[PDB]
């Protein structure tokens, strides 16, 4: 007994280590407010600085910006430059450090999706002309001429095609790792990408032609991003209708790219098994 | 070029005596210094840069400098001074002391003492360049009333007088 | 497993280059297709040697 | 670029209101002033 | 003339212009599809699109014109457009009607209702071919080669 | 308080009035809870006239007369001589000129007969217009 | 490599360059003056 | 981790003033110190460990230290002291001689005699680093009775004060 959790290596057993107590306070903590009135403390003490630093109120505008509050009683001073610049300097790390650190992590990375693809030199097997048909007859953004198909690059939204690479870069970082080739750790690995592979024998196989494996999903919706210091990724659905976006009729009527992703991530890790098909199935939402 | 004869250096903010206005608390009338903010034609409002150096010298006696090292010890953020201090080239500390006496009876030793700490905190305006024959006239014993009128030398923007015993001060340009 | 067998083939002594499968030598069969390969082949040069 | 590099003019100006909203206390600055070199630097250094 | 304010006195001094966020008329976000008339915001100017987006196209300038709440437009009919009921439009320089709610496709005239007038017109005749009449009633336009 | 942090003129959809904005043809404003909308490019600081606003419901388009002082948008429809004309450009202010305006026509039916070497077809309406063949 | 955070002497001396040379026209930073206190509170934002 | 500040050291057994109780002998009640005993809830005893300094105290006063020469001499093994201080490296001796005054007539002398002997032994507590201002004031003369008052100043385990003359002694863990 023990309940094992997927992991890179199958299925592990995982726990959880005490709360030890020290991790330096992160950019969540930092806010203009907290750090403006802060500030006031850099001065120095007598009775030029002692009345100002006590009439230190600070107030928060429409659009953040911690200012200090200036009733009818004021006192120019150098007090409110300091609030001044605690108030940049929080504006200053929250528009400059927070990203750059948020950048850096393939599980983080929110506005440098296509540049993670371009370190991982990730190629679709099914945009390119040149495609093995092994991968099909008609892909489903493949459209029929006579003289054979022809793909269509697609457009996706902005939201859905951040979410789509910040999954796939998620997976690639995952498979970089090197996995064993059985199945849990193939389905941990393009499990961001909302896919799992399950064959379609029963029987002991190792006797029969065509071990083949379907595609299923495992949910209707990418696990989005969130640009921000606190909160919750917003999740964005991981399909296209075909005529909302105005795209020819041969294609298929959902079109789903995480499918296509992971159909090739799979058909790339298993290739040098001889026999083995991968049926896929049109899905509706 | 013939246009020269005038410095391109400009003076910042400078606190100013009476700039937040008097205080009334039935004892007098106190100053309360602060920074004077001059307006404009169509807003635009400005902060003065006159007197620069009474400037200073608000600057240094009405901020307090470390104290000195007791047996008794000073709770951590209560021994005074700038941290800045820490990165000036000149080998110096900011502030004044005059409010560390070590008060005494026969208020006439009080008030030597009280010279002596206004005159030795003082000095930094002529070290640093700024004025040159600062001078104090604290004369009183009263019961505690005290008057320190304060004298700060200063010089114009262009020599005008040859052959002086010192030296012309190293920021004449202040107009002292 | 391709560039892993050729950077390791390319440890043995003497073995200057290590190439793949040139172009003329795809192979298709009667259909009309053309036909992956499921072994690993290819070829090596002791430049310095032979 | 990979962080976000703001519009220039934009970043002046908010850099330009902050400090009207705290020092001048919510007044325009006089062009060619010390307010107006100061604000001038604080830009730069944000830019580096 | 730089003249030393007060203690509480720069509200005389200055005006203190005040801040105002609105942001009405939903900004134009690739995210969404547009149908023909869809009005947005962008850079703090009104467009209408000319016809139907779909999304994740950016922003073009043969997609949108600019928009005033009390402007009327007869565009020229177009093939990727959803007409509402008795939009007018401009085909050949002639005016017609959208009868029903029309979905994007070519022009139909069983779906467009057209005003009318009687008419006429003017022929010359050519080298091979002579013409008569004028189209009225009573005078048939009639040809013989 | 906070006297140095300003706010206000808090966010309506349709514009309040004031004289100190210049107005453009077509601008829509709220006056007297009344919507009104401009019938002529007016310029910053004139006081509202009863002759330069025109009331206005969003749904109830409007075909004014040509205007010698109205900025007018591409394929925006007015009325001259008794005529609908519509700009072909963004065009700026000035008097008529046929060059700037597309003439709107509607429609026209003529009467054919088959003569004794080519037969007419149709009567000159969309979807059935005159053809020939002999 | 390359860039590092720098020495803090360093550092509060090219602050103190650049205000004296694009805000004060080249004036010296007189100690205990109030561009030695803006100085000073600049310097400790970069740092922090 | 940040709940880090507890000094990892810990306190061995300490002697302690009437932890074997007061003798009565119709002069006066006396101390009797040993080593005090605590219970616990179920059986259990254990040692107390509280009072260091104190402890340390009554450690030098209470154990006779090593005599000066004489030209007669000392049984071998009257001679005070440990044979323990042989192998201690700060170069000190154990113990106090306060019971070794030479007596004399004029008890004030003898009041004198027994102040510098305590005063000396009691300077080791500050030598150690376990206190900081040890002073006395033995102060009487009447028949021969004499009352010694001893103060052991002390700090605490964290530095709360700063600017300092000394420095914190050595050994403030000890709570002194």
């Amino acid at each position: 007994m023990n309940v094992l959790i997927p992991g890179i290596d199958g299925m592990v057993s995982a726990g959880t280590l005490e709360y030890t107590g020290c991790c330096p306070p992160s950019f969540a903590d930092v806010d203009e407010c907290t750090l403006a009135t802060a500030f006031v403390g850099l001065l120095p003490s007598g009775p030029l600085w002692d009345r100002p630093k006590y009439e230190a109120i600070t107030t928060i505008t429409e659009a953040g910006n911690c200012a200090a509050c200036w009733t009818t009683d004021h006192c120019p001073t150098l007090v409110d430059y300091a609030v001044n610049v605690g108030a940049r300097l929080a504006s200053v790390i929250e528009r400059t450090i927070w990203p750059a650190v948020r950048e850096s992590d393939p599980f983080t990375a929110v506005t440098s999706t296509a540049d993670w693809l371009n370190r991982f030199d990730w190629v679709n097997c099914f945009e390119t002309s040149c495609r093995s048909k092994e991968l099909g007859e008609k892909t489903p953004i493949e459209y029929m001429t006579d003289c054979g198909p022809v793909y269509v690059k697609i457009t996706y939204p902005p939201s859905l095609q951040q979410a789509f690479e910040s999954a796939l870069i998620k997976s690639l970082e995952r498979l970089s790792m090197g996995i064993i080739k059985n199945l849990a750790a193939i389905n941990f690995v393009i499990e961001p990408l909302k896919v799992r592979v399950v064959p379609v024998d029963t029987t002991d196989a190792c006797e029969n032609e065509t071990l083949c494996v379907v595609l299923e999903k495992t949910s209707d919706f990418f696990d989005g991003v969130n640009a921000n210091t606190c909160g919750i990724p917003t999740p964005v659905a991981a399909y296209i209708d075909r005529d909302v976006m105005q795209l020819p009729s041969d294609l298929d009527k959902y079109i789903w790219p995480g499918h296509m992703a992971a159909e090739c991530i799979v058909r790339s890790l298993l290739s040098h098994v001889s026999r083995f098909c991968l049926i896929r199935t049109e899905q509706a939402p | 070029c013939t246009v020269d004869v005038a410095d391109r250096r400009k003076r910042f903010w400078t606190t100013q005596i009476a700039a937040c206005g008097t205080s009334s608390d039935d004892c007098g009338d106190c100053a309360r210094p602060g920074l004077q903010l001059m307006c404009n034609g169509q807003g635009q409002v400005t902060v003065s840069t006159d007197n620069y150096a009474v400037g200073l010298a608000l600057n240094i006696l009405l901020t307090d400098a470390s104290k000195a090292d007791t047996g008794c010890g000073w709770t951590p953020g209560n021994r005074g001074g700038f941290w800045g201090d820490s990165f000036r080239s000149d080998n110096l500390r900011s502030g004044s002391k005059i409010r560390q006496v070590p008060t005494r009876t026969s208020m006439r030793e009080t008030v030597s003492l009280i010279r002596a700490y206004a005159l030795d905190d003082l000095k930094k305006l002529v070290t640093y360049g700024v004025a040159k024959s600062v001078d104090v006239d604290l004369t009183y014993r009263g019961s505690n009333k005290i008057d320190m009128t304060v004298i700060i030398q200063g010089v114009d923007g262009n020599e005008s007088r040859v052959g002086l015993t010192g030296e012309r001060i190293s920021n004449a340009w202040v107009w002292s | 497993t391709v560039e892993w067998l050729k950077s390791k083939a390319a440890e043995w002594p003497c073995v200057t280059d290590v190439f793949d499968l040139g172009p003329n030598c795809c192979a298709v069969n009667a259909l009309g297709e053309v036909v992956c390969p499921n072994n690993f082949e290819f070829y090596v040069l002791f430049r310095d040697t032979f | 670029c990979t962080i976000q590099r703001p519009d220039p003019q934009d970043l002046r100006n908010d850099i330009a209101t902050r400090f009207s909203t705290n020092v001048l206390g919510g007044a325009p600055i006089i062009p060619e002033s010390n307010e107006f070199y100061v604000v001038s630097l604080e830009y730069a250094m944000q830019e580096e | 003339k730089l003249r030393p304010l007060q203690v509480g006195g720069v509200p005389g001094c200055a005006n203190i212009p005040g801040g105002e966020d609105c942001q009405c008329w939903p900004e134009w976000t690739a995210d969404n599809g547009y149908f023909f008339g869809d009005v947005v915001q962008q850079g703090g100017v009104l467009y209408y699109a000319t016809r139907d987006v779909p999304p994740g196209t950016p922003f073009l300038a043969a997609d949108w014109a600019p928009y005033r709440p009390a402007a009327t437009a007869i565009p020229p009919h177009n093939e990727n457009s959803t007409y509402f009921q008795y939009q007018p439009v401009a085909y050949n320089d002639k005016l017609y009607t959208a009868r029903t709610d029309l979905p994007p496709g070519p022009f139909d005239p069983a779906n467009w209702q057209e005003i009318s007038v009687e008419g006429l017109v003017e022929v010359v005749d050519s080298a091979t071919i002579d013409f008569t009449g004028t189209g009225a009633a009573g005078d048939p336009v009639s040809a013989d080669v």
